[PDB]
């Protein structure tokens, strides 16, 4: 029983710690977009309608 | 951050301190400990973050949707016109849900803010809430899970017919 | 004895020959690898990276957009002395009632 | 705003950290119970800062920090209501919980799973604060069911004992019957007012609130063990004494009462509801106090005492004094929790003996447990200027001077007289007299953990009522004019109870043969309600499950009317077709029949 | 949808061309990767569905079912490799192939944009399901179980074929998007009454509806573990998914045609909840618990409110993980004592501490504890049904009580009390078993943080 719980928290933390550090480093050093009016005659990319950098990375790359 | 017209609130009226005691007030000294131990270092760390954010500013936009002809102008079984009219109605239906949510928030905020004086001081918010619920109910209520623009229109035309029949029978009266 | 039949085999205990067994395979080397693919791709990838993927879905089903649009519309209509919402979803000028 | 809200949230967050330090393993098990106890004490200090600001200036606020879900026009959010009722209960519950955790570090020492005991106690406290601070009915439901489950896991702590498992499941049944009313209120409020949030419910303030309120009254009946759904509370003494001192005495059981208080803006404008909750309390308070008079287990007397008290807060709700009902919750938590702790120090010293018929002689052998037991009993009966007097005697003065059911008023007064009897039943049988316990005396209460935890509650059982009573802001108009005989009716029936109890107790030392009466057996057997309802109801339901629902329907008739009959027909049809005699002569003789039929009957030749 | 269909097909050669001793490692690893990619279906919009081509589409109703379907395959390979350990190699690969062929049909069934394509893949699920039950089942009754399973499905689903084809010759199309704009109200005539029954009986039998449920206690008790997981988690949701779609072209006849089926569901769930109280077979109790939970879904779909449709979608997803976990927990015991009688092995919390935690969590989500998605789905149905008729709170409330009774009767009987003296082969839980339970519960609890992705197109 102990071994499994140890493995469970190792493999969850194996990517959990890097992702939490990565998300924190994105928020601190990149931060969220600013809401803005659409400049005249300008056509935004479909992924330029989202606030968080990870959200608009998902929209740009995958969706 | 937000728009004070959509989410209005009156101006704060804080009474001035007026002690009539010799004992020190425990809350007063705790508040200065809080402003030193908590609020101060927190404000410092936030400012550092803001400095990093001002170095790299980028923007996102609010998507604008052109108006298209609605269901009423769509010829029967012309799916290309009905499709665009329906996607528009499904957007306006979701937009109207949030409008009711905005009015409900105002009502709830007013009730808490006025405390024991709420039944009289929130009579305007209640009046607004009653109407927008009446407006939303007419458009969308009793449509079912497979609601559509077609069923919304059929509901309105039934209501318009009822009013018209109701109006004439009172003309003689 | 009735038709020739194998006697039922005694049930095996994976902890007998390998007290480190994970319950995946009798081979200790395969047993270990099968535990790692499950724990890595199961927890480290799908559950953890999938959870982060869901958390940052770009405005799932336009819920955030609709809130911004409602604020924009309620602001406009109240500054113009118009009603916030109307009982009629469609303009009565474009509707021909029967009779 | 910034100090008030930050310290009010941290108290909640502070309690969850010991739970989250159990995540990554072996952080330290030798210290964990002390770690969980030390965290509750710091939560008490931080919870007192917001309670001081509310006392000073009346500051109240709601925190809707996180938006969880939006179902069309119903926005659900994690919303905390830091107001009167929660600024006073939170510190009170943390002070009592602090003692019961210090007391458990001594009472549960030899237990092999003391860590899981302290995690479970802390899980309950987390779920009880969610209930108290909830601002919408959904979040309140989470705490409602949360305390229900941690109650099941702690009552059935000793899971190899059949009586513990039966009792644990018994609590769940009764609380799930009560939960039917909770769901009925949620469905009505969502349908009729389009909200589960308490701001909106009071802002609209429906006048047709009979249906939603009877649902809330039905939930209160089960969670607070009022008559009808009452047997689970005394049964729930199977768990360890710290479980009883905390959940089923001080805190968890007042959740049913605390719910009705939250909705007092609706019940105060509904005379029909006040009648029900008045009568429901009065029968609960008198029937259960009557059952307490003939009990011999020390834990069952206190349990029926708790039932009796909870049936008086229900009376208080019934006369439209919600705030007096709230004050009784806070005071009652102090001395009632102390009585379980004292009774647990007696049970510990006599090797798990809980029958008072094997006690006696402990007045001097256990001097400090004696003092706390006497202070606690005096506070329970409402002796002037103890913590119990600052809520009960107002309740009896407000019940006398109200436009109230006359019977409920009498039943409330008689039950207050029985309170002084069964309190004397404990001091007399447990402390006075000569010892009746086994010969190997192992009495010893000199543990520092035991004394300090009792010592704090004892101080609270003296001064907490005065301090709270004089610091809260007035929200009603107290009634202070009344006939001399209504002002002192509470005190007088208590004295008549002591005198009458003392005489009856001393009749036990006369060498006269006993002669049982029907009243005695009815009181001892708890009115026969458990004996009848906990045999008849399961027997009918479990019989129908097998005889009718399972055997008669699923295994028989539902098999017979489709698969079995359809299968049977095809088999019979198959044998008619195939059972032939292989004779050329008969096969060709049928061809002739077919040809003739085709022309005569069906005219296929046209 | 080819980006999921083609990979699922490649699982077969991967399995067949793997080294002999790597068939489980390779299929589990690559079925997990496929499940990871399926989170790309979350690209849902508030007005339109995600329409890939003329054949396939995916909206918020089919997206969670697809993700659930592709998550269960790696869990099924985990659950099966123990009791097949002595099976000869070529039958191990045919077993994996049947499981893969099932997943291929399922993902195509949930995304099929046309109802006749949905139908062919909907009955295609029978063939691999039947072969798994009757080949790798474990008792003499598996043969009869396969027959009841097969002939309950076809008895109802052949009238559906005649109805669907009749619709295509009347409307001219069976494309679901087209049917949303070309639908016409169903007039009330005797001929339309049987059109309603033909369109619905094939799905009621699969939910299953009370009365026509007799095939499920058989099939779900005689199947091997992998079969019971897929039978309970997914296949019972083909009936709900079929109903959630085909009711679009049945109004307003559903208003009155629903009554006899609402009565069967409401009363039926109380009957099947009571049956669970007096069950002697652990696997059979868990089978009957599904019938009671699926009766709520039938009631939800038939009253046709926005709230019930959201509740129906949450229950179907939540029940899939909870019932699948209960089958695996019971099978973990079966693999030690080789019995299914509930009373045989008792006090197992003394012998298997951590496995008792899994039992507690599965029992708590089953009896619907807040804020688990099991409660959220159930509450939303209880809310919407109260509006349909306030008296329904009586039967919904009574069922809530009985569900708590048999969920804890199951937990108390097996895990608590005194252990059975003569059973001395209760070895410690394997890492494989512990990881199989946590891959059910952990996603179930995580879905509570962001429930909006399992609430369907009415959200
Ligand atoms: C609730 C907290 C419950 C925590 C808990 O301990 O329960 C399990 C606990 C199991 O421990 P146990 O029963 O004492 O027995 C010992 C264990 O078997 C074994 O104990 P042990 O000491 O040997 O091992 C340490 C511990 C922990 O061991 C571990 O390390 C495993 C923990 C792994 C957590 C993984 C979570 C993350 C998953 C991956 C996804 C994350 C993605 C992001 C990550 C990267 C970040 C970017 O063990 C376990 O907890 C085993 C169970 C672990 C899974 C349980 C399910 C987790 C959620 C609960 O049992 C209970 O406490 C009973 C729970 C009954 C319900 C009470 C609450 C009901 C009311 C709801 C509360 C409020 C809900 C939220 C709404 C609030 C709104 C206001
Ligand atoms: C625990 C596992 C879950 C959390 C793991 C991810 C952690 C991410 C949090 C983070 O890094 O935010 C950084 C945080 C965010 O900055 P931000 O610009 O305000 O946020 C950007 C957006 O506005 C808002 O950012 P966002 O939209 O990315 O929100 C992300 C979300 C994070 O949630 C997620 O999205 C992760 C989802 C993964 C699945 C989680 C499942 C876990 C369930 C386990 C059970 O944040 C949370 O809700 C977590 C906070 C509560 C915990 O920035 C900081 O690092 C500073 C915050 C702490 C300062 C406290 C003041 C101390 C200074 C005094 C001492 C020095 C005096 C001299
Ligand atoms: C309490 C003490 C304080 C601690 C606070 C920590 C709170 C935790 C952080 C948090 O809330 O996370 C933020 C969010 C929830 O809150 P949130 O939506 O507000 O997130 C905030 C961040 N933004 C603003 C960007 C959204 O986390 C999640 O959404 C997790 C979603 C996980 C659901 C998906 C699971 C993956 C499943 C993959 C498939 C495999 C399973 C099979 C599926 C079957 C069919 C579905
Ligand atoms: C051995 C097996 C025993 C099984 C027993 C099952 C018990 C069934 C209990 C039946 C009585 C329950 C109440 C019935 C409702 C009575 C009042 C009512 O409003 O509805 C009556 C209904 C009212 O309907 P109606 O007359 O208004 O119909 C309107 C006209 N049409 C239908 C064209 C639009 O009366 C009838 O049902 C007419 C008689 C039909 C006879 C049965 C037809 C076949 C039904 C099975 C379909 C599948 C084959
Ligand atoms: C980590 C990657 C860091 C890259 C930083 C350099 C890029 C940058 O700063 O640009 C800001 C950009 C947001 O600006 P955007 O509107 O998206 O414009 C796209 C530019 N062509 O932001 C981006 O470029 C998006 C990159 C960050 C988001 C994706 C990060 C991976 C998602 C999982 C996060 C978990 C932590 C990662 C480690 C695991
Ligand atoms: C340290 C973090 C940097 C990565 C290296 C990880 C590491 O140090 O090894 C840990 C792990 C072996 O440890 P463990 O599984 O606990 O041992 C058996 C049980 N005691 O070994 C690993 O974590 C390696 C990854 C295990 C998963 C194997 C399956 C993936 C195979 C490679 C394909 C992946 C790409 C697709
Ligand atoms: C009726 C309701 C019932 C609710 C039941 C809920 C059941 C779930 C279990 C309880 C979960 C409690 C956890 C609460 C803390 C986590 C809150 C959170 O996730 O913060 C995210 C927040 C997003 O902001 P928000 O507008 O609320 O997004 C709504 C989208 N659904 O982002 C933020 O606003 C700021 C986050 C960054 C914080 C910066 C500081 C970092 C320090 C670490
Ligand atoms: C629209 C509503 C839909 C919903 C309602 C669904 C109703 C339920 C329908 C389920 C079908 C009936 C159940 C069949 C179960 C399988 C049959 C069975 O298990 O019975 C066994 C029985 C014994 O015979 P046997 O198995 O061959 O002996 C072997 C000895 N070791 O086997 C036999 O005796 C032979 C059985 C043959 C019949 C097989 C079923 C055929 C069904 C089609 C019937 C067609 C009737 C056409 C006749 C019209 C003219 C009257
Ligand atoms: C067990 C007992 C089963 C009892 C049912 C046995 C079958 C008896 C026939 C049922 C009646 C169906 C029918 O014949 O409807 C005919 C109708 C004519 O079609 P049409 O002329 O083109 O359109 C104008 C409508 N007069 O066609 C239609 O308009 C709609 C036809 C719908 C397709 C129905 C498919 C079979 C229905 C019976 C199974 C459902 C009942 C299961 C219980
Ligand atoms: C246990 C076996 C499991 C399998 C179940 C098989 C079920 C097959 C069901 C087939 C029968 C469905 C009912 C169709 C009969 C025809 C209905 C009809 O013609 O009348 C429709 C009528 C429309 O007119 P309306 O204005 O809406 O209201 C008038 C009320 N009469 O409006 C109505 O009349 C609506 C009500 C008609 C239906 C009456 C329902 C009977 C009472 C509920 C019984 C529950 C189910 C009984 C199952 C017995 C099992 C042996």
């Amino acid at each position: 029983d102990k071994r499994f719980l140890k493995l469970l928290r190792f493999y969850i933390l194996l990517t959990g710690i890097p992702v939490a550090i990565g998300i924190t480093l994105i928020n601190v050093f990149i931060g969220e977009a600013e809401l803005a009016e659409i400049p005249e005659g300008y056509v935004p990319e479909h992924w330029e309608y989202f606030k968080h950098p990870i959200s608009r990375w998902i929209a740009r790359t995958f969706f | 951050s937000w728009d004070k017209d959509v989410y209005p609130e009156p101006p704060r009226r804080t009474p001035a301190p007026s002690p009539q005691t010799s004992l020190p007030n425990p809350i007063t000294y705790l508040t200065k400990a809080f402003d030193l131990l908590v609020d101060r270092p927190v404000t410092l760390v936030r400012e550092f973050i803001e400095r990093q954010h001002a170095k790299n500013k980028y923007y996102y936009y609010h998507r604008e949707f052109r108006r298209v002809p609605d269901i009423t102008e769509c010829q029967e079984k012309d799916v290309l016109c009905m499709f665009e009219a329906e996607m528009q109605w499904r957007r306006d239906y979701k937009v109207d849900q949030e409008i009711v949510n905005i009015i409900q928030e105002r009502l709830k905020a007013c009730q808490q803010r006025e405390g024991e004086s709420h039944r009289q001081n929130c009579a305007k918010e209640l009046e607004q809430f009653t109407q927008v619920v009446k407006a939303y109910q007419d458009r969308y209520h009793d449509l079912g899970a497979h609601y559509s623009a077609r069923k919304c229109l059929a509901k309105q035309k039934q209501r318009m017919l009822a009013e018209r029949k109701a109006a004439k029978e009172a003309a003689a009266a | 004895l009735r038709w020739q039949e194998d006697p039922e085999p005694e049930d095996e205990n994976l902890y007998e020959k390998n007290p480190d067994s994970h319950g995946y395979d009798k081979d200790p080397a395969v047993d270990i690898w099968n535990m790692r693919v499950v724990f890595f791709f199961g927890f480290s990838i799908v559950l953890v990276l999938g959870s982060t993927f869901v958390a940052y879905l770009p405005d799932y089903r336009m819920q955030e957009w609709a809130r911004r649009e409602a604020e924009r519309l309620v602001k406009y209509r109240e500054a113009h002395g118009l009603p916030i919402m109307e009982s009629n979803c469609f303009d009565p000028s474009k509707i021909q009632l029967p009779e | 705003m910034n100090m008030f809200s930050s310290l009010s949230l941290v108290t909640l967050l502070l309690l969850t950290m010991p739970i989250m330090m159990m995540s990554f393993n072996t952080y330290k098990p030798s210290n964990y119970p002390l770690y969980v106890k030390t965290a509750i004490s710091y939560a008490f200090i931080t919870s007192m800062i917001p309670t001081m600001m509310f006392i000073h200036s009346g500051q109240e606020l709601i925190i809707s920090n996180w938006h969880w879900l939006t179902i069309q026009t119903l926005k659900l959010s994690l919303s905390f209501k830091m107001d009167y009722f929660s600024m006073m209960f939170i510190p009170v519950a943390l002070f009592v919980t602090w003692s019961i955790m210090e007391f458990s570090m001594w009472y549960m020492y030899s237990d092999p799973n003391i860590n899981k005991f302290f995690k479970y106690l802390l899980l309950f406290l987390i779920t009880m604060l969610i209930l108290v601070t909830a601002n919408n009915l959904f979040q309140l439901f989470i705490g409602w069911e949360g305390v229900g489950i941690m109650s099941f896991l702690l009552i059935g702590w000793w899971y190899g004992r059949a009586d513990a498992n039966t009792a644990a499941l018994q609590a769940i049944l009764y609380n799930r019957i009560g939960d039917i009313g909770f769901i009925l209120a949620m469905a009505w409020f969502l349908t009729n007012l389009n909200t589960w949030d308490l701001q909106q419910i009071f802002m609209l303030n429906p006048s047709d609130s009979n249906m939603p309120l009877i649902g809330l009254a039905l939930a209160a009946t089960g969670k607070s063990a009022q008559f009808g759904l009452h047997p689970w509370l005394p049964s729930a003494m199977e768990g360890p004494t710290p479980v009883s001192a905390l959940l089923h005495s001080s805190t968890m059981v007042v959740a049913g009462i605390f719910l009705l208080i939250r909705f007092y803006p609706l019940t105060e404008n509904n005379k029909y509801i006040q009648s029900i909750t008045l009568c429901l309390g009065a029968i609960t308070t008198l029937f259960t106090a009557m059952c307490a008079l003939t009990q011999n287990d020390i834990k069952k007397i206190i349990a029926f005492s708790t039932s009796s008290q909870l049936g008086l807060m229900m009376v208080t709700i019934g006369i439209n004094q919600p705030y007096l009902a709230f004050l009784h919750i806070c005071t009652h938590a102090f001395f009632k929790a102390m009585l379980f702790m004292c009774s647990g120090s007696i049970i510990h010293s006599l090797n798990d003996e809980q029958d008072i018929r094997k006690m006696g002689g402990l007045f001097k052998a256990m001097p400090f447990t004696t003092t706390a037991l006497i202070v606690g009993s005096l506070a329970l009966t409402g002796m002037p200027f103890l913590t119990g007097f600052y809520s009960k005697d107002l309740i009896i003065e407000a019940a006398n001077t109200s436009y109230t059911n006359a019977w409920a008023l009498l039943m409330t007064l008689i039950a207050t007289s029985f309170t002084a009897i069964y309190s004397t039943r404990i001091i007399f049988f447990a402390l006075l007299g000569q010892p009746r316990f086994p010969t190997l005396v192992n009495i010893n209460e000199n543990n520092p953990l035991l004394i300090n935890s009792i010592k704090r509650l004892l101080i609270g059982s003296l001064f907490a009522g005065y301090i709270i009573s004089n610091n809260i802001p007035p929200t009603t108009i107290p009634q202070m004019t009344m006939p001399y005989y209504l002002k002192t009716t509470a005190l007088i029936v208590t004295i008549l109870g002591f005198i009458l109890a003392l005489e009856i107790s001393n009749m036990t030392k006369n060498l006269k043969y006993h002669y049982p009466s029907n009243a005695f057996k009815f009181s001892t057997l708890l009115g026969y309600f458990p004996t009848i309802m906990h045999r008849l109801a399961p027997y009918m339901n479990l019989s129908m499950s097998q005889k009718s629902a399972s055997s008669l329907l699923d295994l028989i008739w539902l098999e017979a009317i489709l698969p079995k009959t359809i299968s049977l027909a095809q088999m019979k049809a198959s044998t008619l077709v195939t059972n032939q005699k292989g004779l050329i002569k008969l096969y060709f003789l049928s061809f002739l029949i077919t040809i003739l039929i085709s022309m005569i009957l069906f005219n296929f030749h046209e | 949808m080819l980006k999921y269909i083609i990979p699922t097909i490649m699982l077969m050669p991967l399995t067949w061309l793997s080294k002999n001793n790597m068939i489980w490692v390779n299929s589990t690893a690559h079925s997990l990767l496929i499940s990871f990619t399926s989170l790309l279906l979350m690209n849902q919009f508030g007005d339109n569905s995600l329409n890939f081509s003329l054949l396939f589409f995916s909206d918020s109703l089919s997206t969670p079912l697809l993700i659930l379907t592709m998550w269960l395959l790696p869990l099924m390979l985990m659950a099966s490799q123990h009791h097949l350990s002595k099976e000869n190699l070529t039958r191990k690969k045919l077993f994996i192939t049947m499981l893969i062929s099932l997943q291929l049909f399922l993902i195509m069934t949930f995304t099929a944009m046309e109802l006749i394509l949905f139908y062919i893949l909907f009955e295609a699920t029978l063939v691999p399901t039947l072969i798994i039950i009757t080949r790798w089942g474990n008792q003499t009754e598996r043969l009869n179980a396969g027959l009841y399973f097969l002939f309950y499905t076809l008895a109802g689903s052949l009238p559906l074929l005649v109805a669907l084809i009749y619709i295509q010759n009347t409307v001219g199309s069976l494309n679901f998007l087209m049917l949303q704009y070309w639908v016409q109200p169903v007039h009330n005539s005797w001929s339309n009454v049987f059109m309603w029954l033909a369109c619905m009986m094939a799905f009621m039998v699969k939910m299953p509806l009370y009365g026509l449920h007799l095939w499920l206690p058989k099939a779900h008790v005689e199947a091997p573990i992998a079969g019971s997981m897929v039978l309970a988690a997914v296949l019972l949701k083909l009936g709900g998914y079929g109903m959630l779609r085909i009711t679009l072209i049945l109004n307003p006849m559903t208003d009155f045609m629903a009554y006899p089926f609402i009565m069967l569901s409401l009363w039926g769930m109380i009957m099947t909840s009571s049956i669970c109280l007096r069950q002697t077979d652990l696997k059979s109790l868990i089978a009957y618990s599904s019938v009671s939970h699926m009766a709520l879904v039938i009631v939800a779909i038939l009253i046709q409110t926005p709230w019930s449709y959201m509740g129906a979608t949450a229950l179907m997803i939540a029940h899939g993980l909870t019932s699948s976990m209960l089958f695996c927990l019971a099978n973990s015991n079966y693999e030690r004592i080789h019995s299914r009688t509930m009373i045989l092995a008792r006090g197992l919390q003394t012998l298997l501490p951590l496995m008792a935690t899994w039992w507690l969590l599965a029992s708590l989500t089953n009896l619907a504890l807040p804020p688990t998605i099991n409660l959220i789905g159930e509450l939303f149905v209880v809310m919407s049904t109260f509006s349909w008729s306030n008296i329904t709170i009586i039967l919904m409330g009574v069922n809530m009580v009985i569900t708590a009774l048999y969920s804890l009767y199951m937990l108390i009987m097996t895990q608590r009390g005194k252990y059975t003296y003569h059973i001395n082969n209760i070895s410690p839980s394997f890492t494989r078993e512990n990881a199989l339970m946590s891959l059910h519960i952990l996603p179930l609890l995580l879905l509570t943080l962001n429930p909006k992705i399992i609430l369907g197109p009415l959200y």
